[PDB]
């Protein structure tokens, strides 16, 4: 079956070089166009360019010409997307996709996507602050961490109902901030114990915070 | 470049109803148009190519029509696994382009948000920063105005917010607005409040607390 | 839709240095090769492809010599040309699928040895 596997997520700093890959399998890789698509956070799809691995014939979009380099290696059936000097605006999800052999040039098969994050910040563990409270609400504030993502559970996953973990926001410091809340019966605030389990894999940080009135 | 404009920006429909998504081009693309759907955290999924031809494994509820400039994606019976973002793509002329995208959200009855306000913890104050959080829980529609008032003074440019995706069960939204202030500035005032304005509210709901 | 002055079958021998499989559309209205998409099929495989929008020909390795005359496309001529070495082990029914602007059609030609 046709499969396009891309390289893992990348966390770089402005001015650094980067080369992400995409290996095709289950089909003749040298006989189909490979397209690169950029999707900035909360934005639409952007066709960066295509390449024919047969003769490395590359076509670039006017908005990306000279800003990026697209190549391919027939020996290992892999297409590449390369920068020479990354910018913070390059922070996006990059998809590789196979162009179908049709007049519409549609993209029948896609990669899982490669998350690229570019900023001057460095890896930092988060500080967890409690959000003390018929229906009562409580939570925890996961502030000042880098990079994405962070996982938050409640009572070691024994509590899922009414749990809202909001999308993180990028602060002025270049650090992310996240809030996780949960609505519980007000009569349970005196007996039931609520623990905020915060896990930040990039910094190997595990924090359990008890929330109480 | 052939510009693709989709309309409308957002389609609020109930599960079962039909959806009509439009896609206009700056010039003729001659049936060489494709449609995709995209769910959060997932890669785009090919639905239609050659304007009308359905792809392999695509449900019959999806339909395509139009030629030249005006094009249309049609979904006969909306299923819960059909509410997402849809894109149109032309392949007649290089550079190939996508549309802006059209989001299809679930339409339900109006629900007023439950408002909660949270004072900054003593743990955070020891660091030298105060974060006040206002919570809007389970509401519809998505449009909601949150205003911060410190000692009856409207704040501006010192708050950030984020909204959850449409809930899988009750199909509502939730908003979290954080008021960030320094420890020194936080100790200069007493009354901290968030004023919530929503369609399901006949009057602006104000939740507050006094420092101390 | 698209019409052809179709041919049942064509024959080649040892004397045939190269073979030519005919394909002529009679009612083409395209004024540019960028509006034309030609694909030649053999036993369910794209053995030749002309991408008009990208202006590129695509062939598998077993049909390395397969090509069409692009300058004759707008005249309806989409005939496939290849050398005998590629035709020797590829006798049978060829499908000439032509995509022209809004319309699309195809015709079947048989390549046999004598
Ligand atoms: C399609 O590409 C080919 C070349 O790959 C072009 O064909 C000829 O290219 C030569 C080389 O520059 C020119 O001198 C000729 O004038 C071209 N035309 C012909 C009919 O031979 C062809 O022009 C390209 N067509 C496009 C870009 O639409
Ligand atoms: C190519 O297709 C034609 C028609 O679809 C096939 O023609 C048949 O050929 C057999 C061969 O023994 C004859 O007995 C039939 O009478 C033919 N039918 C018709 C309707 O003409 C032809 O065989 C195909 N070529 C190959 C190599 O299979
Ligand atoms: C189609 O083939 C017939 C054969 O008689 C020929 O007369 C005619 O010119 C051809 N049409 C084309 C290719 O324009
Ligand atoms: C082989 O050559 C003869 C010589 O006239 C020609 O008529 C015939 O069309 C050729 N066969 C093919 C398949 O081109
Ligand atoms: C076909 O269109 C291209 C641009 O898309 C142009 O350069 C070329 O001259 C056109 N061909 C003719 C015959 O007008």
């Amino acid at each position: 079956e046709v499969q396009l596997v891309q390289s893992g997520a990348e966390v770089k700093k402005p001015g650094e070089s980067l080369k992400i890959s995409c290996k095709g399998s289950g089909y003749s890789f040298t006989d189909y166009w490979i397209g690169w698509v950029r999707q900035m956070p909360g934005k639409g799809l952007e066709w960066m360019g295509i390449i024919y691995p047969g003769d490395s014939d590359t076509r670039y979009s006017p908005s990306f010409q000279g800003q990026v380099t697209i190549s391919a290696d027939k020996s290992i059936s892999t297409a590449y997307l390369q920068w020479s000097s990354l910018k913070a605006s390059d922070t996006a999800v990059y998809y590789c996709a196979r162009v179908g052999r049709f007049a519409s040039h549609q993209l029948d098969y896609w990669g899982q996507g490669t998350l690229v994050t570019v900023s001057s910040a460095s890896t930092k563990g988060p500080s967890v602050f409690p959000l003390a409270p018929g229906t009562a609400a409580l939570g925890c504030l996961v502030k000042d961490y880098f990079p994405e993502p962070v996982t938050v559970s409640w009572n070691s996953g024994a509590l899922t109902s009414g749990v809202h973990t909001f999308p993180a926001v990028l602060q002025s410091s270049g650090l992310y901030s996240l809030s996780s809340v949960v609505t519980v019966p007000s009569s349970s605030l005196g007996t039931q114990t609520y623990i905020c389990n915060v896990n930040h894999k990039p910094s190997n940080t595990k924090v359990d915070k008890k929330v109480e009135p | 470049e052939i510009v693709l404009t989709q309309s409308p920006a957002t389609l609020s429909l109930s599960p079962g109803e039909r959806a009509t998504l439009s896609c206009r081009a700056s010039q003729s693309v001659n049936n060489r148009l494709a449609w995709y759907q995209q769910k959060p955290g997932q890669a785009p999924r090919l639905l239609i190519h050659w304007a009308s031809t359905r792809a392999i494994g695509i449900p019959a509820r999806f339909s395509g029509s139009g030629s030249g400039t005006d094009f249309t994606l049609t979904i006969s019976s909306l299923e819960p696994e059909d509410f997402a973002v849809y894109y149109c793509q032309q392949g007649a002329s290089w550079p190939f382009t996508f549309g802006q995208g059209t989001k299809v959200e679930i339409k339900r009855t109006v629900a007023a948000p439950s408002v909660f306000i949270f004072p900054p913890s003593d743990e955070q104050l020891k660091s030298g920063t105060a974060s006040v959080v206002c919570l809007l829980n389970n509401f519809y529609p998505r449009e909601a105005k949150v205003q911060w008032k410190v000692d009856n003074a409207l704040q501006s440019g010192n708050s950030q917010e984020s909204v959850t995706e449409q809930d899988s069960k009750d199909s509502t939204y939730s908003l979290s607005s954080t008021l960030t202030l320094s420890k020194a500035d936080y100790e200069k005032h007493k009354v901290y409040a968030c004023e919530v304005t929503h369609q399901g509210l006949s009057s602006p709901v104000t939740k507050s607390f006094n420092r101390g | 839709q698209l019409l052809f002055n179709k041919t049942k079958s064509v024959e080649f021998t040892f004397g045939n240095d190269t073979v030519v499989i005919p394909c002529f559309v009679t009612n083409m209205e395209a004024q540019n090769t960028t509006e034309v998409y030609v694909k030649w099929k053999f036993k369910g495989r794209d053995i030749y492809t002309f991408d008009g929008a990208l202006n590129k020909s695509t062939v598998p390795t077993d049909f390395s010599s397969a090509k069409i005359e692009v300058s004759q496309l707008l005249k309806g001529d989409a005939s496939l040309k290849m050398d005998k070495s590629d035709a020797v082990s590829h006798t049978g029914n060829y499908t000439c699928e032509v995509t022209e602007l809004t319309r699309e059609g195809e015709t079947i030609i048989e390549l046999k040895y004598r």
